């Protein structure tokens, strides 16, 4: 399913069809993207369960070599990093950075804290490690100077913001899908009816609430105007 | 009832040329009031606003048998070329010019992008202009292989917004009734553009209801200042 189908299901359940409606489809996109992460955490955080393939998305990143701090000699070895800021993954799925082929290569996505201290094991000196720095970029680290030649990776994970990771979606065979509404929403069908129910409950009450409608330099909500 | 019977029964009901006070009308006023009663009655019946029936266009066999003789079906494949619409995939079709209300309305699609669903009979959904912007991208209420959006515009036109090409336009409407003219009118006079005698085309069942409504209209006409 696509963003369009979910959005218009929510709108039609709410009957927000007129262009002169207070709650636009943008409210629907916001609520859908947040309630998706809410439901996924509620279902896949208590105890470890199988996560379907629908909850995931693949972003494609372009890597650039950057200094550790600045251009000094003693400031440590350089890191690669994605050109643009990367979405934050949830901790419920199977995050994986792969070199444009999911079935090959070993690039390990680890925590920020762990990546401070990796590769000291002599047999793990050739493994590329990944983490999202507080800067918001995906930083790469390894002890094997060959890693700095890496130019492109794809990252598959259950990203915490469907909109961000869908905007960073990888080019399809036909070409890029410009409109977000024509892209595919990241959620299993078994979680779609609950998601629609939660969003529709969220906006049902506000839909029929009064407005401060008189232009009279006055607050008109206490009078239910 | 025939025109002679309309006239005679109408005179009898008004007690024309009786000893008590009464009303005598010319055949032209009989035609005027009978036509007004006819159109008012059938509009009220279509809209369901008649208290005596309280029923809509095809909601019972009674109303079916009343307005069965006004429903006409129309086909057209000619598209008006030069017009301004609210969508690139918008085509315009002319209305038969005698329509009052469109009750059934259908479009046939001929597009190579429809696979083996060519000629799919698509329902024409009349949409308000508020809903149009948010219905263009609707995948459940917008244009599709099974949906066409129709908007009324000036010059008696129908803007059909469709995702696929529209070749034909099938429609069923309530038609203009032939007025009730009881006498060939002199030069200059006419009712609904008709000058000669013109018999009611509805069923004989509703002719008497038309008669009593015409009588009440005449009484109101002659007794609205007294």
């Amino acid at each position: 399913m696509t963003y369009n189908e979910l959005i218009y299901m929510v709108l039609d359940e709410l009957k927000l069809s007129s262009d002169d409606s207070y709650y636009t489809p943008d409210h629907v996109i916001f609520l859908l993207v947040k309630y998706r992460s809410f439901l996924l955490k509620q279902r896949y955080s208590d105890i470890k369960k199988q996560i379907p393939d629908s909850d995931y998305q693949s972003i494609c990143l372009d890597l650039i070599e950057v200094p550790a701090i600045s251009g000094e000699p003693c400031e440590g070895s350089s890191y690669l990093r994605s050109k643009n800021k990367v979405p934050t993954t949830m901790m419920i799925g199977n995050p994986r950075v792969y070199p444009m082929d999911f079935y090959q290569g070993e690039i390990t996505y680890i925590s920020r804290d762990r990546m401070r201290y990796v590769g000291y094991n002599k047999f793990l000196r050739n493994i590329i490690y990944c983490s999202k720095a507080p800067d918001g970029y995906l930083y790469f680290k390894s002890w094997n100077p060959q890693f700095l030649h890496l130019e492109k990776v794809s990252f598959n994970a259950i990203f915490e913001d469907a909109k961000e990771a869908s905007e960073m979606a990888c080019p399809e065979e036909n070409g890029t899908i410009c409109k977000l509404e024509d892209k595919e929403f990241p959620i299993e069908d078994a979680l779609v009816p609950p998601l629609i129910e939660l969003v529709v409950k969220e906006l049902r009450g506000p839909e029929y609430s009064p407005k401060d409608e008189d232009n009279n330099a006055k607050d008109d909500l206490p009078d239910a105007r | 009832m025939t025109n002679k019977e309309f006239s005679d029964g109408f005179s009898t009901l008004l007690n024309s040329f009786g000893i008590t006070p009464n009303i005598t009308l010319d055949e032209y006023e009989k035609s005027t009031f009978l036509t007004n009663a006819q159109e008012q009655l059938i509009i009220d019946i279509y809209s369901g606003r008649n208290i005596i029936y309280g029923k809509s266009f095809e909601q019972t066999e009674e109303i079916r048998r009343y307005l069965s003789n006004l429903v006409e079906t129309y086909e057209t494949s000619t598209k008006v070329t030069g017009k301004l619409g609210l969508s690139k995939d918008s085509v315009f079709f002319e209305i038969p010019q005698d329509t009052w209300f469109i009750t059934y309305e259908v479009a046939f699609l001929k597009d190579s992008r429809l696979g083996c669903l060519d000629g799919i009979e698509a329902s024409v959904v009349p949409l308000p202009q508020d809903d149009l912007y948010r219905a263009k991208d609707n995948p459940f209420r917008g244009p599709s292989k099974d949906r066409v959006l129709r908007l009324d515009i000036k010059s008696d036109l129908a803007e059909l917004i469709s995702k696929y090409n529209v070749d034909k336009y099938l429609m069923r409407y309530i038609s203009q009734p032939t007025p009730i003219i009881l006498v060939d009118l002199p030069d200059g006079l006419s009712i609904n553009g008709v000058s000669t005698e013109s018999e009611c085309e509805l069923n004989p069942v509703v002719h008497r209801a038309i008669l009593e409504r015409a009588v009440q209209l005449a009484i109101i006409s002659k007794t609205q200042l007294t």
